[PDB]
């Protein structure tokens, strides 16, 4: 139990961040997350009907 | 030692400025993109398609390298300019012709066939394809791009399957009528054409049979939870002695160990997994075979095989609650231990931290220079082993929960895509 | 040794020429 | 083209258009040319010359003299003469060392000859040149300051008066230019 | 293999959504979408006919997606509409009309020009410009006019003049010109000259000379020469001004002032504060205007330009040491105020820790600087500050010059007009002076070197030059005394 | 923008025209005087030129150029230095330092030249009125 002790008074020590840098982390990291995934999605989805006529 | 002339890209002398970094990620994920949709020529998943090796026999040539250096046979000397070329090019010979070797196996124990032109053309591709990945990852490397390549593609899978999985246009047409495998997709077909929205929105939320809308409620929700979880970071102040009048701050973040226990996890079960499951089809019964697990359906009854596996919904949760007693204070233990041994063998041990503030000369502000070793080891374990454990927590409720993707694949994915944006925002750029 | 442009030119020299190969390959199959 | 003379042996140039470039080298040409018709030894040596510092040193003399027979006009020009003798007929191969401070010693005679019989422009011209040959002390600044305000460029004075003060701080008559600066340059805007 | 929807039963919701999942943030986004400046209206006013001619020269998404959203649920609304079966939602004839290799042919162009072209029209494109923003060509020539450069020829506005016709981007602009040609635009601009028939080219090159001359200055100031940056500032100053650079120039930049009367009639005025000791009509009467609606007016320009003034100057030893300024910006009118009014607390900082972790922060708070009196640019400027330093031992550049944008200009508002030199009646003892309202700016230079290790006085010499008018600037040497 | 042609030119000319030797040999000299000129002037301006280079403001090829130049200056100054050790026996020892004279030596004239035609300069840009004896009339 002292191991659960001792991690509540090391994130009591930590550093929370604030609503306003927050949204900046959010909106930089969703934004890269979702260009990566929509890249992906449509690649994948332009191939298939070529795929399709080609073979 | 030896001289080889290979090809290979150059960095450029100056530091490329933020754009073109941009620019270059982004045409060279297209190009490994558009290279694994278009299957192969003499035939007759990434299985069967310009693709087939993938970037795994790249993973394994530095995976083997890198456990020879930490092994300490090659005398890795950073003193001198020479040796770092001689592993740099060791890298890229044994690479080529494992990659060679995998090539010749694939094609003449595969499924392509037997009937040697068409066999010709079939190595020269994939060897082709092989040749082109590796290049594509040196130059994101060289500088040319933000990060590395490896785990640039591995997050790209994943972000890919998790929008397949809620966006997906094929519908699955058994008996019922046309369903749709994309959720939002669903949702919205089933509120237009039902024209019953109180059984509608209930038979949309649910589909115990199809993605869900609960599904992608749940993975918002948990990735917004990783998101607020990733900026905790333990910060010190330091101050230098060489040149005064420079005061700094150390930080010291809680994912320390960045992603690696969670995966040696998963990969050790899944290999007991697959080793117990050969081992139950050879032999049908026997004493040890069956006390280390019996399967049925795959999944094993009253085995150690069938304790250490994943609880998919509440219900198998509430089923047996020693099976769950049991996993989760496993697995989290597992994961604490293992970034222990991480954080010992990688590194990044109180010692070389200390001794790297030695060379420096960074100094705590308001603390002595011979307890420097003594209050680092109550700051780095600690951290390193709370990290391990909440990883294995936030992977046990994903897993629990049942989102899109595994937490393992979402936290890999969120980390990197984080790393790309602290360099970014500390180099300072759009 | 090698510039970017050149990586790239390559990468699609090489996925137009599997395209053309199955292009043939089809049309000549259709045709005779 | 460029032809060559018959009975002098320099070089001249006959084109009607030239750059500048190629003007200056002929002309070294020209002097190196007529040095070495001159120098009849095979072997020479960086030695510098004896009777033409002689002479040199007779002309400074006899200019000089007319200081204590108070003629302030005849003297600039002995000196002038003196020093384009300096500069005309010692040939460039001759050493450095000793034909640098030479001049400048004699350029030192000159600039204070001509600043007090009271032509300026000149005396200005030939302290820029002395203090870009490399030679910065407070025995060349006041007077460039002092020049300067004669001829009335204010803010120049005050930068030249502010980087001597920088040089000698302990000075005396250094901050006296700069207070008498400081107000003109007062008057001159306010 | 797959079953492509053949009557056009599921495609519709398919792209429903695609349109719906692009429309909605963007209507929920569209849902939910300090420093006086008196000279942008007299700008205008001034300017001639020609660069007005050329200055004019050189959300429907939201509606097309809703209403084809309507359209879509209309068409999907009136339609009438075991082992598994998998079908994918797009159409039918897209694969097996008439229509099956058009768009094969369509992604093999995509795949094989469009995409190659482009990636390396932008790659040459920016490959060849220079990070300050000039071509290669021209930064190879500034570099070597450097190198060869004779010390011996004093710097004119000629020899940069000559140096700045010899630019590459002007060639791109007009393949049929002539570099002699390029000069002699110039001068006819700075001269107050009409070119005739090449004025919309002597516009464009005129408005691009600015970053040549800053790309020029920064070239300078690296190769550490003090003469051709100044001139290059001078030379700024006058292109901006269009007015050749002479003695009497400060009185000669004002709006509408005629030389062959001013030059002829007056020789003992040079500066502004020299006009200003004289009385109101006595201005009209020397300057030969005769126009009192017209006399406002240039007395409104000639009383705004911006005169600088030094409060306290000091070095700094932080980890990096930089130094800080303490400048007054005054208009031409005002007289002068003793430095012992001033009641201390402006000129300390406060010390904090975020103050102390960045301290140019605190600067980079001020606002900006209003749009200047340039009736000749052609493009519209706003007012700079170029601010250079320069040792004092041998007397060369020792850092780039560090260009500044914001300072208070708010002392020179028109609401305290009643501090006037020319009521000589001790004006800071009046009812109307508060010392608590002259605004004094703050301007902070890192030093850019490492303090030297010796012990012993190190000098050195800060310049700060304007860059749009000929208003007074600073020629200070301050001196660090390491101690240790 | 140099006087090394000059003296290949001259030797052309001398090889019909009867030119005297002494005039070889200055133009040698010359030529000798340029190339050390030169020679010290990259030796000091590599360090400024290397450091807009790291900061990224004067592009890359000009780079690989200064480079070329450093050593095509050497191999001119080795070729002079044969050259002249062709013209004249055991005359090498003596050609350098007459050559590291004469550089400074007739770079210090062309300073002192210059002001005749500086002294203008002043005057255009100043508007002054200088009478004669070079006093001022306003």
């Amino acid at each position: 139990v002292e191991f659960v002790r001792e991690g509540t008074q090391f994130l009591a020590k930590c550093k929370k961040p604030d609503l306003k840098e927050y949204t900046k982390i959010v909106k930089a990291v969703g934004i890269g997350f979702i260009a990566v995934g929509i890249i992906g999605y449509a690649i994948k989805l332009i191939h298939i009907p070529i795929r399709y006529v080609i073979v | 030692p030896f001289e080889s002339f290979l090809p290979e890209v150059i960095a450029p002398e100056r530091k490329v400025p933020y754009n073109q970094k941009l620019i270059w990620t982004g045409v060279s994920l297209l190009i490994f993109l558009i290279l694994g949709q278009i299957p192969l020529y003499g035939i007759v998943s990434n299985r069967g398609t310009l693709l087939e090796l993938g970037v795994s026999p790249i993973i394994t040539s530095s995976m083997i390298f890198q456990f020879l250096q930490g092994t300490q046979l090659l005398q890795i000397r950073p003193e001198s300019k020479q040796d770092r070329e001689l592993f740099q090019i060791a890298q890229k010979v044994c690479a080529i012709i494992l990659i060679l070797g995998q090539a010749l196996v694939v094609v003449m124990t595969g499924n392509y066939g037997a009937p040697l032109p068409i066999c010709l053309l079939l190595i020269f591709q994939l060897m082709f394809a092989s040749l082109i990945v590796m290049l594509l990852d040196e130059l994101l490397s060289k500088g040319y791009g933000l990060g590395s390549g490896i785990s640039l593609f591995t997050a790209t899978n994943i972000a890919e399957q998790i929008f397949w999985r809620a966006f997906a246009p094929t519908t699955v047409n058994s008996g019922r009528g046309k369903e749709f495998e994309g959720a939002v997709i669903a949702f919205f077909h089933l509120l237009a054409v039902r024209k019953d929205k109180k059984r509608a929105l209930v038979e949309a939320f649910y589909r115990t049979n199809l993605p869900n809308m609960f599904q992608v409620l749940m993975t918002v929700a948990i990735f917004l939870f990783v998101l607020y979880l990733q900026g905790f970071r333990y910060e010190l102040p330091i101050r230098s002695t060489k040149v005064r009048g420079q005061i700094g701050i150390y930080p010291i973040k809680l994912f320390y160990t960045s992603n690696t226990p969670i995966m040696l996890q998963s990969a050790l079960t899944s290999n007991i997994f697959l080793i117990s499951q050969i081992l139950f089809q050879k032999y049908p019964t026997n004493p040890l075979i069956r006390l280390i697990g019996v399967w049925g359906i795959q999944m094993a009854l009253s085995g150690l095989a069938y304790y250490i596996q994943p609880l998919m919904s509440l219900s198998e949760a509430l089923l047996d609650p020693i099976k769950t007693i049991v996993y989760i204070t496993f697995v989290l233990g597992s994961c604490a231990v293992f970034s222990k041994t991480w954080i010992e063998i990688s590194g990044t041990s109180p010692r070389d931290i200390a001794k790297q503030f030695k060379d420096q000369g960074m100094v705590i502000n308001g603390k002595r220079e011979t307890s420097i070793y003594r209050e680092l080891k109550k700051i780095i374990p600690t951290a390193a082993a709370f990290g391990g454990a909440t990883i294995g927590a936030l992977s046990v409720g994903s897993d629990l929960l049942g989102t899109l993707g595994s937490g393992a694949s979402i936290l890999m994915a969120t980390t990197t895509i984080y790393g790309y944006y602290e360099a970014a925002a500390k180099e300072g750029g759009f | 040794r090698v510039d970017p442009l050149v990586v790239l030119f390559l990468a699609v020299g090489f996925i137009f020429s599997v395209v053309a190969l199955h292009v043939i390959s089809k049309v000549a199959g259709k045709l005779f | 083209t460029l032809e060559y003379n018959a009975n002098s042996k320099l070089i001249t140039a006959s084109d009607a258009v030239v750059a500048l470039s190629t003007e200056t080298n002929i002309d070294q040409i020209n002097v190196l040319t007529t040095s070495l018709i001159g120098e009849t030894n095979p072997n020479f040596t960086p030695q510098p010359n004896e009777a033409l510092s002689k002479m040199i040193k007779g002309l400074f003399e006899s200019g000089m003299k007319n200081l204590q027979q108070k003629k302030l006009n005849e003297a600039l020009k002995n000196v002038s003469l003196a020093i384009e003798m300096a500069q005309r007929k010692r040939a460039p191969w001759e050493a450095f060392a000793i034909q640098l401070p030479e001049l400048h010693f004699m350029l030192r005679s000159k600039i204070d000859l001509c600043l007090i019989l009271g032509k300026h422009l000149e005396a200005l011209q030939d302290l820029d040149f002395l203090l870009g040959t490399g030679l910065i002390q407070p025995d060349v600044f006041v007077r460039k300051a002092d020049c300067l305000l004669k001829l009335r460029q204010w803010e120049e004075a005050r930068a030249t008066c502010e980087r001597g003060l920088a040089l000698a701080p302990e000075d005396m008559k250094l901050r006296a230019l700069l207070i008498e600066t400081a107000r003109n340059l007062a008057e001159y805007n306010g | 293999n797959y079953e492509y929807d053949e009557a056009s039963e599921t495609w519709p919701s398919f792209i429903l959504t695609g349109l719906l999942m692009v429309v909605g943030p963007m209507t929920l986004l569209q849902i939910y979408q300090f420093n006086e400046e008196v000279f942008k209206n007299l700008n205008e006013e001034y300017t001639s006919d020609e660069i007005k001619q050329f200055r004019r020269k050189f959300n429907i998404i939201i509606i097309v997606g809703w209403i084809l959203v309507a359209i879509l649920l209309q068409r999907i609304n009136s339609n009438d509409a075991q082992s598994t079966s998998h079908g994918i939602a797009l159409p039918r004839f897209l694969v097996d009309g008439s229509a099956s290799p058009l768009l094969v042919v369509c992604y093999v162009a995509l795949l094989g020009l469009i995409l190659p072209y482009f990636v390396s029209r932008w790659w040459a494109r920016t490959q060849s410009y220079t990070k300050k923003g000039i071509h290669n060509v021209t930064a190879s020539n500034f570099v070597s006019n450097l190198v060869n450069y004779k010390p011996s020829e004093i710097v004119t506005t000629d020899l940069i003049l000559h140096w700045l016709s010899f630019a590459h981007e002007f060639k791109q602009f007009f393949p049929d010109l002539q570099p002699t040609d390029f000069e002699k635009l110039l001068q006819d601009h700075i001269n107050r000259r009409d070119s005739g028939k090449l004025n919309n080219a002597k516009f464009r090159i005129v408005a691009k000379c600015h970053s040549l001359l800053h790309g020029l200055l920064d070239i300078a100031c690296g190769f550490r020469n003090l003469d051709i940056a100044l001139g290059a500032i001078n030379t700024f100053k006058c292109i901006v001004q269009a007015v050749p650079l002479t003695p009497n120039c400060q009185i000669l930049q004002l709006p509408n002032v005629d030389k062959e009367h001013f030059i002829t009639k007056t020789g003992d005025i040079h500066t502004l504060g020299k006009l200003f000791t004289l009385e109101d009509a006595k201005i009209g009467e020397v300057l030969g205007i005769k126009d009192q609606a017209k006399l406002n007016e240039t007395l409104r320009v000639a009383s705004h330009i911006p005169n600088l003034k030094i409060i306290k100057a000091d070095f700094l030893v932080p980890g990096r040491p930089y130094i800080s300024l303490k400048v007054l910006v005054r208009s031409a009118k005002q007289p002068l105020i003793p430095t012992s009014l001033i009641p201390e607390e402006n000129l300390t900082e406060p010390q904090d820790s975020e103050s102390q972790r960045d301290p140019f922060a605190m600067m980079s708070k001020q606002p900006l600087v209003p749009y200047s009196f340039a009736p000749f640019f052609p493009t519209k400027r706003r007012g700079s500050w170029c601010c250079l330093v320069s040792s004092q031992k041998d007397g060369k550049i020792l850092q780039t010059p560090i260009i500044i944008e914001k300072l208070s200009y708010k002392n020179l508002n028109d609401d305290k007009d009643f501090f006037d030199k020319r009521i000589k009646m001790d004006l800071t003892k009046h009812e109307k002076f508060d010392i608590n309202d002259w605004e004094i700016g703050t301007i902070k230079i890192p030093l850019g070197q490492p303090a030297p290790e010796t012990v012993g006085d190190f000098f050195f010499r800060v310049i700060v030059k304007s860059t749009d008018y000929f208003t007074t600037d600073l020629d200070i040497t301050m001196n660090m005394k390491v101690r240790d | 923008n140099d006087a090394h042609d000059l003296y290949f030119q001259i030797k052309e000319m001398s090889e019909n025209e009867k030119i005297h030797e002494k005039v070889l040999k200055a133009a040698l000299l010359n030529r000798g005087a340029e190339s050390v000129r030169r020679s010290l002037k990259l030796k000091e301006l590599a360090p400024q030129i290397n450091l807009l280079y790291k900061n990224g403001s004067i592009g890359e090829d000009y780079w690989k150029r200064f480079e070329t130049e450093v050593k095509l200056i050497e191999l001119e100054f080795k070729d002079t230095l044969q050259e002249a050790e062709r013209l004249q026996p055991g005359w090498v020892q003596l050609f350098v330092m007459v050559c590291k004279e004469i550089c400074f030596n007739q770079a210090l004239s062309r300073r002192y030249q210059s002001i005749l035609k500086r002294k203008e300069v002043c005057i255009k840009e100043w508007e002054l009125k200088i009478n004669n004896d070079g006093r001022l009339v306003n």
